[PDB]
């Protein structure tokens, strides 16, 4: 009957990026599965995006801070960009104070043991002069989707949420010659996240998903 | 005739929608019909969807 395809490696390139295998496959299964899955990858991955900031002295997203050569926009599109991974909670604030000329990275902010920060080297702001310091509260939070700040104190400023650790799925199918027998596919995954989503289980939700929505009438 | 002018300056800041007229260098308009997801998308061997 049907081989029952299994995930057989997991070739982690880089950080950001994987490539899982899959194996073996029947004809048609391979581009049938690579599809839903790439669908379902792209579509609902849970994520751990950045959704209010709250900068002391700041009012609204439209001003300046002295000493800070970035706008309070461009830091609020900074800190959109930032990727972290919370594992114990759903929401969580993270807390940022920095002083001294140099460039605020991510590395910067409180360690929050239960929430890591993934790419340390991200630069959020620069502070140009020796007397200038910036606090601020980063409410990072789960969730699925793209959530801007139109659906969802007036010193609050809300930032547009993407919790979506994919960036980029691709598939292939390919010729898996292996147990004495042709004609057999395997499904070669490579996948690009920002570091947040292990690739194995990036795969294995979205089987799950597919497994639940087919309950429907079965 | 006035006594006094108070002037408030919002901030509107407008995304995107079906409906907003973009256009190119080269006389090609067009209004955006639809926000389509990003899975929907053509997309090369890659998997960069355009």
């Amino acid at each position: 009957e049907f081989l029952k395809p299994r995930l057989v490696d997991i070739e982690q390139v880089s950080s950001t990026h994987a490539k899982v295998t899959l194996e073996p496959l029947e004809r048609g299964f391979g581009h049938t599965l690579g599809n839903a899955l790439r669908r379902i990858l792209l579509s609902s991955m849970p994520g751990c995006a950045v959704t209010e900031v709250e900068i002391d002295g700041v009012l609204h997203e439209y001003s300046t801070k002295e000493g800070v050569q970035e706008d309070i926009l461009e830091i609020l599109l900074n800190l959109k960009g930032l990727a972290v991974r919370v594992q114990g909670k759903d929401e969580v604030i993270l807390t940022l104070n920095k002083s001294g000329i140099g460039p605020v990275t991510a590395a910067d902010i409180t360690h929050d043991g239960d929430v890591e920060i993934v790419k340390p080297q991200h630069v959020i702001c620069h502070l140009t002069d020796e007397n200038a310091s910036i606090s601020m509260r980063i409410k990072v939070q789960r969730g699925r989707g793209y959530v801007p700040a139109s659906t969802r104190p007036i010193g609050r400023l809300l930032v547009d949420a993407c919790y979506s650790p994919v960036e980029r799925i691709a598939y292939n199918v390919e010729a898996a010659r292996v147990e004495q027998r042709t004609d057999l596919d395997k499904l070669v995954i490579e996948m690009e996240t920002n570091g947040t989503i292990d690739p194995e289980e990036a795969i294995r939700r979205a089987a799950t998903i597919l497994a639940e929505q087919l309950e429907a009438f079965v | 005739g006035v006594l006094k002018i108070v002037k408030v300056y919002l901030a509107v800041k407008r995304r995107i929608q079906p409906g907003d007229k973009m256009a190119g260098r080269h006389g090609n308009k067009g209004v955006i019909s639809k926000i389509n997801p990003i899975e929907d998308m053509p997309y090369d061997e890659n998997g960069t969807p355009v």
